[PDB]
RNA sequence: UUGACCUCAAAUCAGGUAGGAGUACCCGCUGAACUUAAGCAUAUCAAUAAGCGGAGGAAAAGAAACCAACCGGGAUUGC
RNA sequence: AUAUUGGCGAGAGACCGAUAGCGAACAAGUACAGUGAUGGAAAGAUGAAAAGAACUUUGAAAAGAGAGUGAAAAAGUACGUGAAAUUGUUGAAAGGGAAGGGCAUUUGAUCAGACA
RNA sequence: GUCGAAUUUGGGUAUAGGGGCGAAAGACUAAUCGAACCAUCUAGUAGCUGGUUCCUGCCGAAGUUUCCCUCAGGAUAGCAG
RNA sequence: CGUGGAGGUCAGUGACGAAGCCUAGACCGUAAGGUCGGGUCGAACGGCCUCUAGUGCAGAUCUUGGUGGUAGUAGCAAAUAUUCAAAUGAGAACUUUGAAGACUGAAGUGGGGAAAGGUUCCACGUCAACAGCAGUUGGACGUGGGUUAGUCGAUCCUAAGAGAUGGGGAAGCUCCGUUUCAAAGGCCUGAUGCAGGCCACCAUCGAAAGGGAAUCCGGUUAAGAUUCCGGAACCUGG
RNA sequence: AAACUUUCAACAACGGAUCUCUUGGUUCUCGCAUCGAUGAAGAACGCAGCGAAAUGCGAUACGUAAUGUGAAUUGCAGAAUUCCGUGAAUCAUCGAAUCUUUGAACGCACAUUGCGCCCCUUGGUAUUCCAGGGGGCAUGCCUGUUUGAGCGUCAUUU
């Protein structure tokens, strides 16, 4: 599905917070909040070169 | 267990009114007993009997209003057909079939002919 | 960049082109559907053919005027030259066109012949009463082919 | 202080329950809901809010009336009663 | 769950110049 | 607040009757999956936000 | 004094209809910048995204104030 | 004739197989966070069948040790299998400011065998 | 430090982001302010930094020429199989 | 050389044990790897000729989950303070009762309320988890009970202000405006028409601290009272 | 020599990888055209003998009538005539009904379970005050009805 892996509003924290620069989920009190988001290496992310 | 709809259909307006109050009195008693006995499932049958009497009263009373409005062009909105809103506003079979006098002459004079081309 | 000895290509894939790709997976299913619809239309209009009769015509430009192809419909001068009327020809499967003008006596005569031959090969059933039994012929273009003169 | 001492002053609601969507997004002073737009006739929905539409769209509720229409269409919007054959 | 934030910020000053 | 609207009190009434464990006999049912009341609430652990 | 006409009003007057939802496809209005140009302003992305009005099972188009320059074709739509 | 990531009813695939595939195989737009717009998870598998361990004994009890059900408790509702990091006991071995590795042989343990 | 006033303060109410508000510090506008917060365009672009997963056999370099808003980059001739 | 899946064949292996995991036990290959024995387990898997690809990890301050050393370590040190006996209990520095020594010291560590919370209020049962020690106790867990008004509030009025209508803008979502360029409606004399006459605010929303019709004492509950009970009063409408 | 530290094995721990499973997802294809003032989509609060939730339903509330089938439901209890029959059942089908408070939401309002007016009828000695029961009162526009306004305007009586 073309939506898969991209139904998220994540953004990168940037350098300076002792964490890598992959985008991350916002908010709090959820468990998903703060996770790696879009990248192909990220759990729940989008696969490299989605099959068309 | 419980009243039967096809038996009630033989009774009159007054009898079904008397039976409704009797069932309501009986349910009022059973409620006073459910707070002493751990379980009293019979309360269900009495509850559905009051539903059966009310439905047959409403069915008798609606039919009389339906005989009173027999054949007159305006009748209550509750009794008209509950089709879709769009099916209630489209042209009737009569109106959509209306054809001008000119077109009627042409259809009669030159109808589609059946034919075969083999021989 | 420009890198080696290769042709200069022009690929217009700079818009959001992935939102308007059409792959025709339906090629086979559309064929079965067109073929079914053909069969139900034949059963509805039986025993008439699925086609109307078309006229002989010359292709317009200088690249094609050496050839003759089918057309829209017989013109009013041809329909009258063949003993019919436009309003009636349309009820017995002859296509009529009111925009074409005859300006060449060779095509005019070929189409008049075509209409006369057609009327010799059809059976028009009576308006009321038992109609004769007849088998259905599905194409008239095949029954009346166009031959290059 | 901007932090802990400031948060101790929070005892006034800005939003209360909405009579239409019932969501506690009804601004008291503007008298409008930031979720459904009440009292505006239309319900608020934006095409950049794909998830927002999904949460509130048709089918997410009971469909007290619309669930039966497909049954009525199958039978041709019939009227009457079964014949008891 | 436990949110996390920019732990301290400031208090580092500037160096050399 | 002691002085409260009927709309708020009505929602507190619903919150009161929802504060109970899972009925025990539900675990004896055929093909039962429910283990505990997952929507349980307490005044000390989370707030209704009504 | 009485009766018309024109125009404009009021009724819990008799019978009707419009709003809201859905919105993948359809008919319009309005309308960017990121981006490409190894910079950048015309240009490009794009007559696109977002915003707004309006329908149906299809919509829209349609029987030439068309194409042509030929031995001339002949409504519209799709490949 | 043409369009259809929506609604309804069907048939399929060289597709994914529980960190995969939709965010959601489960009471999933659920619990939970924010004043608000909005953000938004983890979580499937005892056995063919509960036959889910009657009764005896120690303890205040939770539980333990027996007895029993089952093909199997090396399946006991902390339940198919049950890896690794990390850890307890038993056995063997070395150890003067790290440990580990390469060539060769002594010592201990272990392995195979031509066989006629 | 000041403590009868240019005083302290509750609730109600008005002002909304290139806007407000400012006895003026670029201060405050929900722990965010030399331009708030949320979703989308958006996987924005990067000549720049990091990473890029199995074995064996044969061969094997360049940091130089010319052109470029060219100097951490490319085209071009060379070296290479 | 190895992995997921596909067409053909070996009438391939298998509940008399397929796949997976463990094994300083064995053999083959220079290597990637392939093969056998034993233990554990329980329902499917492989050789060879071909086809196909979401096909091989030590790293990316990589993603998600699990777990160490540091380590029984830092520490649990503000607000003067505790002690003796019996009772309950398996168990008492921490619960109940009695005695003693102290503190808040009337801009209190006392007695009530507003915003906010939402059952925390009271009773019986009760200790797995929470009260960073303990617990027989608890604002915890299980099960119930409890909030009584003509007089107290809201309701009514208007304040800063918000906002229908009549109208004018705007492609439109909607903007301006509040008595404005409007034919803007309702009472009485009398008889539901009718004879008159009087009267133009202009809808409405906006205060549980502003304006405002009317209730006090005594008793009573495990938990309610200016609300219940006894007695004695008052205001509005009719 | 022990303890202690380290390497390996057997058993036991912590953890949930691997293997085998699958009422889910995902892409392709075929057919159909059906929401709303006859009150929709959505929301709030309620309903069972013992339910908190998902599912169903609306004071006729896990449902009422009607049609088909023909002995169940099940966690415990109940029903027992409901078993050669106008009849079990969270059964299938569905054409007749009910459908709380709301929402385009429509008497006016609504951080209020706030305040009115009209019609029929019942009780309080009551057309006027009070309470109960039932039925109503938004706005724009079209076609007609009735009642009107204007020296805009025609004829006619005097």
């Amino acid at each position: 599905s073309e939506k898969a892996g991209h139904q998220t509003s994540a953004e990168s924290w940037g350098t300076g917070r002792a964490v890598a620069r992959i985008p991350r989920v916002g908010g709090g009190g959820t468990g998903r909040s703060g996770q790696g988001a879009f990248g192909n290496m990220c759990r729940g992310g989008r696969m490299f070169a989605p099959t068309k | 267990a419980g009243v039967k709809a096809y038996e009630l259909r033989t009774k009159s307006k007054e009898q079904l009114a008397s039976q409704l109050v009797d069932l309501k009195k009986e349910l009022a008693e059973l409620k006073v007993q459910k707070l002493s006995r751990p379980s009293l499932p019979k309360i269900k049958t009495v509850r559905k009997s009051i539903a059966c009497v009310l439905t047959v009263i409403n069915e008798q009373q609606r039919e009389a209003v339906r005989q009173l409005y027999k054949g007159k062009k305006y009748q209550p909105k509750d009794l008209r057909a509950k089709k879709t809103r769009a099916l209630r506003r489209a042209l009737t079979k009569f109106e959509a079939s209306q054809v001008t006098e000119k077109q009627r002459k042409k259809q009669i004079a030159f109808p589609q002919r059946k034919y075969a081309i083999k021989a | 960049a420009i890198s080696k000895n290769l042709p200069i290509l022009k690929n217009h894939f700079r818009k959001h082109w992935q939102e308007r790709v059409k792959v025709h997976f339906d090629q086979a299913g559309k064929k079965v559907s067109r073929r079914n619809a053909r069969a139900t239309r034949a059963a509805k209009i039986a025993p008439r053919p699925l086609d109307l009769l078309r006229p002989v015509v010359r292709a317009p430009t200088v690249k094609y005027n050496r050839k003759v192809r089918a057309g829209r419909g017989f013109t009013l001068a041809e329909v009258k030259a063949a003993g019919l009327t436009a309003a009636y020809a349309r009820t017995i499967g002859i296509a009529v066109d009111h925009r074409r003008q005859n300006r060449n006596q060779e095509i005019f005569d070929a189409n008049v012949q075509r209409l006369k031959e057609y009327q010799s090969k059809i059976i028009v059933f009576p308006r009321n009463g038992k109609a004769p039994e007849a088998e259905q012929v599905l194409s008239a273009a095949a029954t009346f082919p166009i031959a290059q003169p | 202080g901007k932090g802990t001492p400031s948060f101790g002053k929070r005892h006034n609601k800005s939003h209360t329950l909405c009579n239409r969507c019932g969501r506690r997004s009804f601004h008291v002073q503007k008298k409008t809901c930031s979720s459904c737009g009440y009292p505006a006739a239309k319900t608020r929905s934006y095409n950049w809010g794909a998830k927002a539409k999904r949460r509130h769209t048709t089918g997410t509720g009971r469909m007290r009336y619309l669930k039966h229409v497909s049954r009525r269409f199958k039978n041709g919007f019939q009227t009457g009663s079964a014949s008891k054959a | 769950h436990h949110p996390r934030y920019v732990v301290l910020a400031s208090h580092l000053g500037r160096m050399m110049m | 607040a002691a002085q409260k609207s009927f709309r708020i009190k009505q929602k507190m009434a619903k919150a009161k009757k929802q504060n109970r464990p899972l009925p025990q006999w539900i675990r004896l049912r055929t093909n039962n999956t429910i283990r505990y009341n997952a929507k349980r609430r307490n005044w000390r652990r989370t707030k209704m936000n009504i």
